[PDB]
């Protein structure tokens, strides 16, 4: 967003929590706003091996 | 004053019909026109387009003493009409239709 | 598009008159009657959906209209006469519609007919198969993107793809350029930066000033206050100073025309041609969505201006640049806007065909009929081709059209036909290696599915939607504008541009239509009225940013919605007597509709979610303490709801690493029920 | 530093040099109104660009309802109790966060660094 | 005494005139004008710090509008006018401008409704028709047909030719007035077969191509 | 100041024109081409 990660948080908040620090366990289980943010990361995680086959071959 | 204290009250007309078509004569007030030094003008159609919708040439003082070209407004009754409001001997106040809108501007 | 997008297409067309004498032909009035097939000895009979399967026949509906002949020539008697009611085609019909057979239809007659009382609905049926259409991405029109492409001569750039009000088969696209510093010269080296621009429909580039010339505003007191709205900063005339010294020359409007006229499509050989050439492209392909009138020049210079206001403000690092990503900036086509699409190309495509074969049978001066001049194969099977096929064009077109719309439902388990009416796509390539567009972005919170998305070399480009998600569907700007004008609201010709400064630009749909001295109250007088729906639909967006000074409304079709809780003070708009009174809808006649209409939820867009504050839960952030902020402005209903619907079966899935969340909602779409 | 125009034709006016009294004359190219230089200077070019925002930010931000507030920094010129600050949001952003403040109380519209 | 000739006695009689922007349906209530002309009474209040003038209409009109002033700065007006006779006059100068606006007697959103109410027909909308309309009838002769029929009928073309040297006559009559003339300029003339009128053409003259193909023939020069 | 021997095309827009050549092609120091050079002192073997 525009100076915002999310709309529940306040402008230019540079704070731990609100940049993606996940302080769960996966016993504990995540809040929405950590869910997400491990979303995004597992995204990314997904695309490069899709790449790196074809690269290679 | 007056303007400060003239309470008054006037009737007021809009005739169905008039002697000749209403337009409004734009002019630029940057510009600060004098009235008083146009002795004569002319006022005709321009030539460019080569009736009704043809933008006005205004001569004034001559064929170059000064000179105009007034171009017509996109619309003029296309919501609201616009009406001339003049007084009259009896106090009484009449009502004239705008027909159009021309811009009129400096010319070197 | 069948109650509106079909009757006004062919209501705003062009008669044909042709020719001694000359005739006269126009349309008026649109008919459709139910679906219906002809059997074998020419008698007719409503078809059901299923025999449609069964018998592979094709769900659709007749199409008639109403045809008025004036014959012209001045033969002391205007002879007139009308054909009502003449057949044109077949239309397909989307299940469980409007006009289907099976609207409005109770359970113990959905089973009569061997039909489930459960299938959702939303497909057609062509040739026995079942056809889908999938909602395509779509970059947003009649808006001002500033982007900077660090490969090529151009330092910045500006857009604005237009299109007046879905009445043109093209969208004219303008960009404004900048020319880069470091342009290797000991002559530029000194002047700086000219501001280009790329008009339509001609070959060379063109600086801005000539283009503002051919409007008039000749004077560079008149230019430099359509781009520059206060004299008192330095820093931007200076930018613009060397933009003026290389259209100093041409100094007057016909020798400018003659100019950019010089270079079109035709380079003109006469003068008064190249002229004329030059006018209409400037009036008709420059920014049709201000007006395509001939009038009402002063808008189309002012937009330009404020175009190219808006370029300087990028260059100087007072914005930041437009997102390309962003949801906000994007429009979905369903299936409205994309049959609409390619029913105007069939359309004009049967009316330059009643000219050949009038032509033809005029000059022999016998007579005229017009039953035998209408060709009915045009619209049928040349909507129920594209459709079969996919490649979104015409028959001897199988090599420019877009292929991979309309494909076959998938029937495999319940829960894949829904995940398959309810799917995006986006139509950049499928082997593109740049990221950007594939990765999660942080605008898709609570509008598309985070998990869902399939492997291979389709990975983020299709998408499926959440489950609250609302896509809306369109209205006219007509009541707003009528409603601003009377608000004190100054339009823009009757206006001083020096009153410009302090004052917040008011746009409407794209389209700058005057300005305001006093926003904020403006602003949430506008909001009230959308809460209790008396002037403004609810599906309307209101954006009003502080820091730019200006104020945003949007009407138009394809920007995606969702709904949430209105919070007041600190406390939620929803009491417990509206809990108590809907739980009761089985015979109290009280649902979602009397909730919106009383004020407690609001749809918001992802354009006015840049504006807001939320809350996740009601009873935990909305406590007063040391607390975070203390300025909620809404609040939502469930945290839930921004799951798709593959993915919502999934126990517990705030435990699992999250690459296997994306697995199964691409496994349970193939499982044996 | 600013710009002239011409007092006929409404153009731009450009710097020339005569011969005679050593004086700046500024000169129009359509045609040829002249007048004399106040302050005898034409080109300026700031490079370190350490224009402070405290110019070019609205006072209107404090009805912003997503921005954060402090009960700590009162304002000077009203003694009012509530501030919102935020940072730079701008270009220079090398060594920028710093952190302007602005006054919450209607009709103040104070601004101020720290 | 001339047309483009503009009269400037107004604006050298400093004459000033008034300008009022007035809703339509104002002005649609006002092409009624009561009777001849009468329409109604405006009432102008001045005081210290407020100016009120209003407008009130015709009680046959009929069957409190306050006036907003406006600046006429930036551009000064004047008012110029064309009579039935179409000469030209210059009545006056604008000295002041306002609008008539409501208050206290309606809300904008039913306000809105009048508007809606004054344009409130659905445009061409798509109706549902009942089964289906007729398409294909049961006609004999084409009506188109029949109409070339009858002019058919009206000429034949089989003519005799005798006194086959009259048309020479009028042939050359042609000729002189332009020295060729196409084929079909000349069929325009005589109604006798081409070929046989080639054989007359021919035996009288010769067709040039005269440069644009077009047949065209002309008398021998000798 | 420009060489007054040139005194006996304006100068003013050669001297804007050299103005903005200068503070570009200066060449104070070091090679044209390596812009950044960094600095640190290895803990590794390698
Ligand atoms: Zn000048
Ligand atoms: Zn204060």
């Amino acid at each position: 967003f525009k100076h915002r990660t999310l709309p529940h948080f306040i402008k230019d908040d540079y704070g731990p929590e609100s940049r993606g620090f996940v302080e769960n366990s996966y016993l504990a289980g995540l809040t929405p706003t950590e869910f997400f943010f491990h979303a995004m990361g597992g995204r990314e995680g997904l695309i490069d091996t899709a790449v790196k086959t074809a690269e290679t071959g | 004053g007056p303007s400060s204290q003239n309470v008054t009250e006037y009737v007021v007309r809009v005739p169905k019909n008039t002697t000749k078509k209403y337009n409004i004569m734009a002019f630029n007030a940057a510009d600060k026109v004098n009235f008083a030094t146009w002795n004569q003008a002319r006022l005709e159609r321009d030539l460019s387009n080569k009736p009704e919708d043809q933008p006005w040439l205004l001569r004034v003082n001559g064929k170059s003493g000064r000179k105009f070209k007034g171009i017509k407004k996109g619309g003029v009754t296309e919501n609201t009409s616009y009406y001339i409001f003049t007084q009259c001997p009896d106090g009484a106040f009449e009502a004239f239709p705008v027909h159009n809108w021309y811009n009129f501007t400096p010319l070197a | 598009f069948i109650q509106m997008s079909v009757q006004r297409i062919v209501e705003d067309a062009p008669p044909i008159d042709l020719q001694p004498p000359r005739y006269l032909l126009k349309f008026e009035q649109i008919y459709l009657s139910k679906p219906t097939h002809w059997e074998r000895d020419g008698a007719p009979s409503p078809m059901m959906p299923n025999e449609a399967r069964l018998r592979n026949l094709t769900y659709s509906a007749p199409l008639y209209v109403d045809i008025t002949k004036t014959v012209i020539k001045e033969g002391e008697e205007q002879l007139q006469t009308q054909h009502q009611k003449t057949f044109i085609g077949k239309i397909p019909i989307m299940l469980r519609s409007t006009y289907c057979l099976l609207n409005g239809l109770t359970d113990r007659d959905l089973c009569e007919l061997n039909e489930c009382p459960l299938d959702p609905g939303g497909y057609f049926i062509i040739n026995g198969s079942e056809k889908v259409l999938i909602a395509q991405e779509k970059m947003a029109t009649n808006t001002v993107y500033v982007f900077a492409k660090k490969d090529s001569k151009y330092a910045y750039t500006g857009e604005c793809r237009s299109c007046l009000e879905n009445s043109s088969r093209p969208t004219s696209t303008i960009w404004v350029s900048m020319l880069a510093r470091g342009g290797q010269g000991a002559k530029k080296s000194a002047i700086g930066q000219r501001i280009v621009a790329t008009l339509p429909y001609i070959k060379q580039e063109v600086p801005i000033i000539i283009v503002f010339r051919a409007l008039g505003f000749v004077s560079d007191r008149d230019i430099l206050e359509h781009i520059i709205y206060d004299f008192e900063d330095p820093e931007m005339m200076e930018m613009v100073k060397p933009s003026l010294d290389e259209a100093f020359v041409i100094q007057e409007q016909n020798v400018a025309l003659n100019f950019i006229g010089s270079r079109g499509a035709k380079p003109g050989v006469t003068k008064e041609k190249r002229i004329k050439y030059a006018k209409e492209v400037l009036q008709k392909e420059m920014l049709p969505h201000v007006g395509v009138s001939d009038f009402c020049e002063t808008k189309k210079a002012y937009f330009l201006g404020y175009m190219v206001h808006r370029l300087l403000l990028a260059a100087l690092g007072r914005r930041e640049l437009d997102d390309r990503d962003h949801y906000g900036n994007k429009r979905l086509d369903l299936a409205g806007p994309l049959l609409a699409f390619l029913f105007r190309g069939m359309f004009k495509n049967l009316l330059k065909e009643v000219r050949i074969y009038a032509q033809k049978f005029i000059d022999r001066g016998k007579d005229f009929n017009l039953e035998l001049a209408i060709k009915t194969r045009i619209i049928s099977d040349g909507l129920k081709y594209s459709l079969a096929t996919g490649n979104w064009g015409d028959q001897k077109k199988a090599h420019q059209a877009r292929a991979g719309v309309s494909q076959v439902l998938n029937r495999l388990t319940f829960a894949s036909t829904l995940s398959h009416l309810r799917r995006l796509n986006s139509p950049i390539g499928r082997d593109g290696k740049l990221a950007k567009p594939r990765q999660l972005h942080n605008t898709l919170w609570g509008m598309v599915c985070p998990a869902e998305t399939p492997e291979g070399h389709a990975v983020g480009l299709v998408k499926n939607l959440a489950l609250m998600a609302y896509i809306s569907v369109g209205s006219q700007p007509s009541p707003i504008l009528e409603f601003l004008e009377e608000w004190s609201m100054e339009n823009l010709e009757e206006i001083s541009p020096a009153a410009i400064a302090d004052a917040t630009k008011i746009f409407v749909n794209g389209c700058w239509v005057g300005i305001h001295k006093d926003p904020e109250q403006l602003m949430n007088t506008l909001r009230k009225l959308r809460r209790q729906m008396d002037i403004i639909v609810s599906e309307v967006s209101m954006i009003r940013d502080i820091r730019e000074r200006e104020i945003r409304i949007y009407t138009d079709a394809g920007r995606i919605c969702r709904p949430l809780l209105i919070v007041e003070k600190q406390k939620l708009l929803l009491k417990k007597r509206h809990i108590d009174q809907l739980k009761e809808r089985e015979y109290n006649n009280y649902s979602w509709q009397d909730l919106v209409a009383s004020g407690v939820v609001e749809y918001i867009d992802t354009l006015e979610e840049e504006t807001v504050m939320l809350a996740m839960t009601p009873d935990d952030l909305q406590e007063k303490e040391v607390a975070y902020c203390s300025t909620y402005t809404h609040c939502e209903i469930h945290p839930s709801m921004i799951l798709g619907v593959c993915a919502s079966i999934i126990p517990f899935p705030d435990h699992n690493q999250s690459p296997r969340n994306t697995y199964q909602s691409a496994m349970g779409k193939q499982a044996m029920g | 530093v600013g710009i002239r125009f011409c007092q006929e034709c409404n153009n731009m006016l450009y710097p020339k040099e005569d011969k005679e009294n050593r004086i700046l004359l500024y000169a129009c190219r359509n045609c040829d109104y002249q007048q004399e230089a106040d302050n005898s200077c034409i080109y300026v070019n700031k490079i370190t660009h350490e224009v402070d925002e405290l110019t070019q930010i609205i006072a209107d931000v404090s009805q912003d309802p997503t921005l954060p507030r402090t009960e700590d920094h009162p304002c000077q010129k009203c003694g009012h109790k509530e501030a919102v600050f935020f940072q730079s949001h701008s270009a220079r952003a090398e060594d920028a966060m710093r952190l302007y403040y602005v006054c919450t109380a209607p009709h103040c519209g104070h601004r101020w660094t720290e | 005494a001339e047309r483009g000739e503009l009269d400037l006695t107004g604006a050298k009689q400093n004459t000033g005139v008034w300008l009022v922007k007035v809703p339509k349906y104002l002005s649609q209530q006002w092409a009624k004008a009561s009777g001849r002309g009468e329409v109604g009474k405006l009432r102008i209040a001045k005081t210290q710090g407020r100016t009120e003038v209003s407008f009130t209409l015709n009680e046959d009109l009929a069957n409190e509008h306050p006036f907003v002033l406006q600046s006429v700065g930036g551009q000064t007006l004047t008012v110029f006018t064309e009579s039935s006779s179409d000469k030209l006059s210059l009545e006056g100068i604008v000295v002041q401008r306002a609008e008539c606006r409501p208050a206290a007697s309606e809300n904008y959103m039913r306000l809105k409704r009048l508007q809606i109410e004054e344009s409130s027909k659905p445009v061409r909308l798509s109706q549902q028709l009942d089964k289906v309309v007729t398409t294909n009838y049961k006609p004999v002769a084409n009506h188109q047909y029949n109409i070339e029929y009858e002019r058919k009928k009206k000429e034949d073309g089989k003519r005799a030719r005798a006194d086959k040297q009259h048309v020479l006559d009028m042939l050359f009559s042609a000729f002189e007035k332009h020295q060729y003339y196409n084929l079909k300029d000349l069929v325009d003339i005589t109604k006798q077969p081409v070929v046989y009128l080639k054989e007359i053409l021919k035996e009288i003259g010769v067709q040039n191509v005269k440069g644009i193909h077009k047949n065209t023939w002309e008398l021998k020069p000798e | 100041r420009i060489m007054n021997s040139d005194e006996n095309m304006d100068d003013d827009v050669f001297l804007r024109c050299i103005e903005s050549n200068m503070l570009t092609d200066m060449t104070l120091q070091g090679i044209e081409q390596i812009s950044k050079v960094y600095m640190h002192l290895p803990q590794t073997d390698n």
